[PDB]
C-alpha cells in the first residue's frame, strides 16, 4: 500500500517477477506430477455389479453409488483423518488443476478398468474378463498353477474381506 | 587455475579462469580541442549579484 | 568515461545529440571521440574464454 | 509406457535437444464375446488351461489365446490334469480329445 | 472448457463371458522428449569487471 509504486516497481519487479516466475513454475510441476500419476488412462469406466467378483466384497474400495461425491468410504476415511493474500503479504495458493473430484474420478476409472479387464483396459478397447480368471493368470504370472486358486476360491476371498475389514478398522480409529 | 580454486593443489579435469593476467600500463586521455579558458572570473568577481 | 579496455572501429550511426552509446544490459558499447568524430566500439581488456 | 497398446518395438531417432520414439505397437482391433469357463470336467478329473483361455461358440468348446482368436481343439497337450470336478466353481461339462 | 477426464467408455462385466480380439492392429505412435537444455556459463571478469 505504500506510495511511489510505480517507481519502486519498475526499480525492483523484474526480480520478483523471477521468483514468481520459479514459483509458478513449481506450481505447474506439482500439476505434472499429478497427471503423470493419476492419467495413465484417459478411458473411463463404470462398475455395475457390486458382488460377483468371484465372492470379493469390493464395497468399500469402490465407489458407492447414489451420492453426490464420487468418493469411497476408504477415501471418505482418507480426507477425513488429515487436518489442514494481505494475511500472507501477497502469498497465495493456487488451487490444483485437477480438483479432488476428478481425481477420485480418475481412481474410479482405475479400479473399474483394472477389476472389469484385468491388464487388458489401458492397451485400447476393453477386453471383459471374470475375476476368478484374472486371478487365475495373475497366479501363473507369479509361478503357483492356477488350480490352487479354483480349490481354495474361497478361501481367499475371505482372506482379503478380513484383510480389508483390518485396514478399516485400523484407518477408522484413532492412531 | 590456482588462483580461481584458491588452493595449491588442483585436481584433473577442466577448470574456467578468471584472472587480470593482462594488467595495462599504458593511461591515454582524449579531450576536444577546447582550450580557451570559461570566464568563471566575470561569475565569481561580477561587482553586482 | 574513464575505463580500461580495448578500442575497435565499427559502423555505428549516431545521432547529433547522442554522445554516449550503450548496447543490451547497460553496457557502453560505443562512444564518440571529440578530436576525431569516429565512432569507437568499446571492448574488453580480457576475452575471459580461458 | 512404450506408445499405447501391447508393445512391439520402438525406433529412436535424434532432435536438436530431443529425442523422438516411434513405437510400434499391438493394438486389439475388434472384440466378440464368448462364453467362459475355468476348468473342462472330463472322465471325472478337472482340465485346466495351460495357456488360454476357454471359449465356447454355439454350444461347443475351444482354448484360445487372451489377445487372438485362434479357437484350437480342446487336447490333452493343451490342457493339464489336477483337482476335482467338485472343488472348482462354475466349471461346465464338455469332452476332452486325446490324440 | 471442464478438462476432458477421456472418451466415455462402458464394458458389462461378467462371471461367464470372454472378450477375445478377432482382428489387430499395427500400429505406429510418436512420443517426442526433450533430451538436453542449450549449456550456459558466465564470465566473472566480464561479468564484475566489464
Ligand atoms: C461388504 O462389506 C461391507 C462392510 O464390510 C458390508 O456392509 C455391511 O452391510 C450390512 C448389511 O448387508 C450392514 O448391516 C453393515 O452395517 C454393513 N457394514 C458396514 C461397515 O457398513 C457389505 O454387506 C459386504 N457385502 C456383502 C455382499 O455382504
Ligand atoms: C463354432 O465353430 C466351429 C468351427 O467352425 C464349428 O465346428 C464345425 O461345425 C461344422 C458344422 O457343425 C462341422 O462340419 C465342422 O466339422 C466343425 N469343426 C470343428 C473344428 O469343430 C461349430 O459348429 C461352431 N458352433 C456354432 C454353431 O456356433
Ligand atoms: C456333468 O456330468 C455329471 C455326470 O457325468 C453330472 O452329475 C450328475 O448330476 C445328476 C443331476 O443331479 C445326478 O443325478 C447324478 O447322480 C450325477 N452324476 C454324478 C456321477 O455325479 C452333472 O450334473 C453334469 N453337470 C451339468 C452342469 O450338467
Ligand atoms: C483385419 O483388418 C485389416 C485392415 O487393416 C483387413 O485387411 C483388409 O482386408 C480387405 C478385404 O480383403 C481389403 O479390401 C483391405 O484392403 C485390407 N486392408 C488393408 C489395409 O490392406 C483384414 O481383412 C482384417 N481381418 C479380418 C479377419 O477381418
Ligand atoms: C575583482 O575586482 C576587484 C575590484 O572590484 C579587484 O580588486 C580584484 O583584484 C578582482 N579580482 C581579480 C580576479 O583580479
Ligand atoms: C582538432 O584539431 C585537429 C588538428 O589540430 C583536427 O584534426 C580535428 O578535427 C579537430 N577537432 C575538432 C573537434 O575541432
Ligand atoms: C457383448 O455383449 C454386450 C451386452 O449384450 C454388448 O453391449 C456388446 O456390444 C457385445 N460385444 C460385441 C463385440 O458386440
Ligand atoms: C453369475 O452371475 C449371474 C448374474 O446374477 C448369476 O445369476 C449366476 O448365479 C452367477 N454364477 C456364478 C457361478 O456365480
Amino acid at each position: 500500500d505504500s506510495t511511489e509504486c510505480s517507481n519502486l516497481l519498475l526499480q525492483y519487479g523484474s526480480f520478483c517477477t523471477q521468483l514468481n516466475r520459479a514459483l509458478t513454475g513449481i506450481a505447474v510441476e506439482q500439476d505434472k506430477n499429478t497427471q503423470e500419476v493419476f492419467a495413465q488412462v484417459k478411458q473411463i469406466y463404470k462398475t455395475p455389479p457390486i458382488k460377483d467378483f468371484g465372492g470379493f466384497n469390493f464395497s468399500q474400495i469402490l465407489p458407492d453409488p447414489s451420492k453426490p461425491s464420487k468418493r469411497s468410504f476408504i477415501e471418505d476415511l482418507l480426507f477425513n483423518k488429515v487436518t489442514l493474500a494481505q494475511k500472507f503479504n501477497g502469498l497465495t495458493v493456487l488451487p490444483p488443476l485437477l480438483t479432488d473430484e476428478m481425481i477420485a474420478q480418475y481412481t474410479s476409472a482405475l479400479l473399474a478398468g483394472t477389476i472389469t479387464s484385468g491388464w487388458t483396459f489401458g492397451a485400447g478397447a476393453a477386453l471383459q474378463i471374470p475375476f476368478a480368471m484374472q486371478m487365475a493368470y495373475r497366479f501363473n504370472g507369479i509361478g503357483v498353477t492356477q488350480n490352487v486358486l479354483y480349490e481354495n476360491q474361497k478361501l481367499i476371498a475371505n482372506q482379503f474381506n478380513s484383510a480389508i475389514g483390518k485396514i478399516q478398522d485400523s484407518l477408522s480409529s484413532t492412531a | 587455475t590456482k588462483c580461481t580454486l584458491k588452493s595449491f593443489t588442483v585436481e584433473k579435469g577442466i577448470y574456467q579462469t578468471s584472472n587480470f593476467r593482462v594488467q595495462p600500463t599504458e593511461s591515454i586521455v582524449r579531450f576536444p580541442n577546447i582550450t580557451n579558458l570559461c570566464p568563471f572570473g566575470e561569475v565569481f568577481n561580477a561587482t553586482r549579484f | 568515461l574513464t575505463g580500461t579496455g580495448v578500442l575497435t572501429e565499427s559502423n555505428k550511426k549516431f545521432l547529433p545529440f547522442q554522445q554516449f552509446g550503450r548496447d543490451i544490459a547497460d553496457t557502453t558499447d560505443a562512444v564518440r571521440d571529440p578530436q576525431t568524430l569516429e565512432i569507437l566500439d568499446i571492448t574488453p581488456c580480457s576475452f575471459g574464454g580461458v | 509406457f512404450c506408445g499405447k497398446g501391447y508393445h512391439l518395438m520402438s525406433f529412436p531417432q535424434s532432435a536438436p535437444h530431443g529425442v523422438v520414439f516411434l513405437h510400434v505397437t499391438y493394438v486389439p482391433a475388434q472384440e466378440k464375446n464368448f462364453t467362459t469357463a475355468p476348468a473342462i470336467c472330463h472322465d471325472g478329473k478337472a482340465h485346466f488351461p495351460r495357456e488360454g483361455v476357454f471359449v465356447s461358440n454355439g454350444t461347443h468348446w475351444f482354448v484360445t489365446q487372451r489377445n487372438f482368436y485362434e479357437p484350437q481343439i480342446i487336447t490333452t497337450d493343451n490342457t493339464f490334469v489336477s483337482g476335482n470336478c467338485d472343488v472348482v466353481i462354475g466349471i461346465v461339462n464338455n469332452t476332452v480329445y486325446d490324440p | 472448457y471442464t478438462m476432458s477426464l477421456g472418451a466415455e467408455n462402458s464394458v458389462a462385466y461378467s462371471n461367464n463371458s470372454i472378450a477375445i480380439p478377432t482382428n489387430f492392429t499395427i500400429s505406429v505412435t510418436t512420443e517426442i522428449l526433450p533430451v538436453s537444455m542449450t549449456k550456459t556459463s558466465v564470465d566473472c571478469t566480464m561479468y564484475i569487471c566489464g
